[PDB]
RNA sequence: AUCACACGUUGUAGCUCCCUUUUUCGAGAAAAACGUUGUUACAAUAAGAGAAAUUUCUCGCAAAGCUCUGUCCCUUGAAAUUUCAAGGGACAUCUUU
DNA sequence: TGAAATCATATGTGTGAT
DNA sequence: TGATATGATTTCA
């Protein structure tokens, strides 16, 4: 459904994953790929603060760009996914 | 019937035997059924001895890092034109850059030195960049462009670094404070395209670096477990943390507080636990961390919000009033959680104390072939390899003759695992516990030297078969006959052919990294600079410049005889052409018929890797049409054959007129009729300039061509040249024949 | 496994060194093309694909495998030597990815 | 005078964190 | 530190 910062871990589980792995070639690899890419901008959106060359007003804006643009790639991954015959 | 036999296998770095045994009741060997050996790549990198995998890995991150640094460029494009800025920079960036600090600087200028921030940013290489800094601390020197202006292009006279000498190098931290310091003058000087907003856009930018994630990607996702049907819990929870401890009297519960990771004085870090500990002792806030630390709830919770959500307000609405204002504030900014654990957090709550007191999830909530070697857990590549290989024989032999008795293994970490796999997986027909029977082949290699066939093992790959026949003691006629000869029926069941792996893989390297100019291609050459540390007598009389300028010319014949040719010594102190400038590289000619246009058209390489080739004949003729990885790439079908005296401009094209035999893959087995000689072997490569193909004979006899190669041996004259193929077992050698020219994608 | 930095190479452009050619002014130079030393900047740094829609994401030199799709072999059987049924393999242009 | 062997020859690199 | 593409140069029918 429509993606948000906070439910985003409740659409990105394995299991949609798993159930995306029936799509053709063509469609899935596009699919999964933008599915993995906006798991891995997001599982570490607070990395940003583990590193002491980043000042806590700059790693703050680096947290909402790896949650927005996160959660936009999951979105497109999802929107597709609908569009075929996953939903 | 359902023979019973001992298989044995011998594993190696680029070969596995195997050698079928025949027994009976008692379990004393007899004479063999038939042997074999599945020759395959060396799993390594044969030039560097690194792994296969591994220059994958520096290609997809050389490709990420000019992606990443490409993209950045665009969004500072895309800054620029937003401001109206960008609207052929202007190339003098470092002297605009000094410019900069006094006096205005117009809007292309300004824009130049903008984005050669943002692709150089910075930060041997160290020793560099701290001398830089070092320098950097002087009143002279305001600026790193500064420190390039006014001290590098005096002494050196190039501001860049060139072939390492990373003395030039500057930090991420001191061009931001270009940055910063320019956009402060711009603004003093009156720029109205100096604003504030743009400066945080580009200081982010400059300074945004995509985190390490490493890992699996499969792990980051939120399960299940199936067990609570709820959602997964997270790896970084108190209780998930106790999980992989417990599992890993009283007494030691409380000893991973003790110490902040274990060693060997009192023996698994209990890193999330100590990484909050850190945080909070970080400020003055020990009071609350005292309350915190009995509690393993609150830590449940922490560790749940902290790997499930990742903006500030999610984790402060879920973690209202679980905790203070101080301590949450202090919690969200150096926390970091990530990845889960295998089981649930009610799951966890029901186990934990049975197993601190899977049997604790119990009490609360094929055969016939051996399976796939597992990847994950292996992780040396050319033991998996070899595994591979050993388990595709071993399918093999038990498809053509039945279930096995006895498994022994002679290794030629590795021999203990594939043991414990094959008894643990695989059904086999032993008799007792002694299933896999792993043993060193020295002691039998020596017993076995006794009955006299030692200094044997030569570069052919028929030696390698015996390390596997030596299984019946863990005759020698006999044996002798059935591996070494190429006809045992003639001369005393079948001759031992080598199968090596097919290497159908239609992907690789698409060129050569080095890249060579394509502006004279059509000559059949190209040109290319090469530096005169490495310029010998040869590629001086491939210069481009011999006739045009002679001058130079002359002068490098009598530097190179005058340090005898040692282009590194002749030139290791800067050459003084006629008007005083320095020589480091010149530009020299190659002969370069046949490559890969590449650089979007611009520059042209060679041809790196053949995937297939396509046989065929034309009246009588044979015709071979090269495919090379670039063509799959690019979805193109050649049919323009491998001819003499000829560039690829006119070579004989394959028409209606030309029948189509077969594909032609590395390692594929062929049978080539002439003349002259008929052999039987195995097709390793096709010379684009002579045609031959340079077949190899299927166990390398050093007898047999060079080194074990038919090099050079044509087929335009041929009687009959086929396609052969033969099973994983070197066996049913039989007559190939396709029936449509299959495309390359 | 992962992220960056510094090169290097190729194309372009500016300046720069030496220079072959075509002329002009008239030994020496102004102009034009090409070669090209050094230096800087920009573009690319696999060849390229897939899905959306001036641009974005993923894959793109490796390994393993049969869950899917293929090129063949091996067995088996039905219909007019051919098409097909089912099972088992070798591989991959297919899956992990 | 083309077809087949033969012998050569080049082939991207170094640094610093996660 | 080695397979791999391929070019010059001979030798053969």
């Amino acid at each position: 459904m429509k993606i948000t910062s906070s439910n985003f871990a409740t659409i990105a589980t394995s299991e949609n994953f798993a159930k995306l792995s029936v799509l053709p070639k063509n469609h899935r690899e596009p699919i999964k790929g933008l599915f993995k890419s906006a798991v891995e901008q997001f599982s570490s959106a607070r990395d940003f603060f583990k590193n002491e060359n980043y000042s806590k007003e700059l790693a703050e804006k680096f947290n909402k760009e790896a949650v927005n643009e996160a959660v936009e790639k999951l979105q497109k991954a999802i929107d597709l996914a609908e569009k075929q015959g996953i939903q | 019937k359902n023979l019973n036999y001992i298989l044995g296998l011998a594993l190696g770095i680029a070969s596995v035997g195997w050698a079928v045994v025949e027994i009976d009741e008692k379990e004393n060997p007899l004479r063999l059924i038939d042997v074999g050996v599945r020759t395959f790549e060396r799993a390594e990198v044969p030039k560097t001895g690194e792994s296969l995998a591994l220059s994958r890995r520096l290609a997809r991150s050389a490709r990420r890092l000019t992606q990443r640094r490409v993209a950045r460029l665009k969004k500072a494009k895309r800054l620029l034109k937003s401001e109206n800025i960008l609207l052929r920079l202007p190339h003098q960036v470092w002297q605009l850059r000094v410019e900069g600090l006094d006096h205005k600087l117009e809007r292309q200028e300004w824009a130049a030195v903008l984005l050669h921030l943002i692709k150089h940013r910075g930060y041997a290489l160290l020793s560099g960049v701290d001398n830089n800094h070092k320098l950097l601390q002087q009143a002279t020197y305001r600026s790193p462009a500064e420190l390039a202006v006014k001290k590098f292009e005096v002494e050196e006279g190039h501001i860049r670094n060139q072939q390492g000498a990373y003395t030039h190098t500057f930090s991420r931290l001191d061009l931001l404070a270009e940055m910063e310091l320019l956009f402060s003058r711009q603004q003093h000087f009156g720029n109205p395209f100096a604003s504030e907003k743009l400066l945080e856009n580009l200081t982010a930018l400059l300074m945004w670096q995509k985190p390490a994630l490493s890992g699996e990607a499969i792990l980051k996702m939120l399960g299940k477990c199936t067990f609570e049907d709820e959602y997964k819990a997270a790896k970084n929870t108190y209780s998930a943390e106790r999980f992989v401890w417990i599992t890993k009297r009283l007494a030691l519960m409380e000893q991973p507080y003790d110490k902040n990771r274990l060693f060997y004085s009192q023996v698994m870090e209990m890193k999330a636990y100590h990484q909050i500990r850190k945080v909070l002792e970080g400020n003055n806030l020990k009071a609350e961390w005292a309350e915190l630390k009995a509690n393993p709830t609150l830590l449940d919770e922490i560790g749940t919000a902290f790997s499930l959500y990742k903006t500030d307000e999610d984790i402060s609405a879920y973690l209202a009033g679980k905790l203070s204002q101080p301590v949450l504030n202090a919690l969200l900014e150096n926390l970091s959680f990530d990845k889960f654990i295998q089981l649930s957090l009610k799951a966890l709550y029901k186990l934990l104390p049975l197993m601190q007191q899977d049997e604790a999830c119990r009490e609360i909530y094929n055969h016939h072939f051996l399976p796939q070697i597992p990847a994950d857990e292996i992780r040396n590549p050319v033991v998996l390899r070899t595994l591979t290989q050993a388990r595709k024989v071993i399918n093999g032999v038990v498809r053509l003759y039945g279930s096995p008795a006895r498994i022994h293994i002679e290794t030629g970490y590795v021999a203990r695992f594939l043991c414990n796999f094959i008894a643990d997986n695989m059904h086999l027909t032993g008799e007792g516990k002694r299933k896999v029977f792993a043993s060193n082949g020295q002691i039998t290699a020596l017993l076995r030297s006794r009955w006299g066939l030692a200094k044997s093992r030569e570069d052919n790959d028929r030696h390698h078969a015996l390390d596997a026949v030596v299984v019946a003691c863990s005759f020698k006629q006999e044996v002798e006959i059935r591996i070494f000869s190429d006809n045992p029926k003639l001369e005393l069941v079948q001759p031992l052919f080598v199968s090596r792996m097919p290497t159908r893989k239609m992907t690789g390297q698409g060129h050569m990294e080095t890249v060579k100019s394509a502006k004279r291609l059509n000559e059949g050459i190209s040109v290319i600079k090469m530096p005169l540390t490495k310029l010998k007598l040869k590629d001086l009389e491939l210069m481009v410049n011999r006739e045009r300028e002679k001058d130079l010319y002359d002068t490098l014949k009598a530097r190179l005889e005058a340090f005898n040719d040692d282009p590194a010594k002749a030139f290791a102190e800067p050459f003084i052409k006629k008007g005083g400038a320095i020589v480091k590289s010149v530009r020299v000619e190659q002969i370069q018929k046949s490559g890969v246009l590449v650089r979007e058209g611009n520059g042209v390489a060679d041809n790196a890797s053949m995937v297939r080739v396509d046989v065929f004949t034309k009246g009588g003729k044979y015709f071979l049409v090269p495919i090379y990885t670039w063509q799959v790439a690019k979805g193109i079908l050649p049919n323009k054959a491998a001819t003499q005296y000829k560039d690829e401009e006119d070579w004989e094209v394959m028409d209606n007129s030309a029948t189509f035999k077969f594909s032609l893959h590395p390692n594929d087995l062929v049978k080539l009729v002439t003349k002259k000689k008929t052999i039987l072997g195995y097709f390793n490569g096709l010379n684009r300039a002579t045609g031959n193909i340079d077949i190899k004979e299927h166990d390398l006899d050093k007898s047999k061509g060079k080194q074990g190669i038919f090099e050079g041996v044509g087929i335009k004259l041929a009687l009959s040249f086929e396609k052969y193929q033969v099973d994983e077992l070197g066996k049913n050698i039989r007559l190939c024949k396709p029936s449509k020219r299959q495309p390359v994608r």
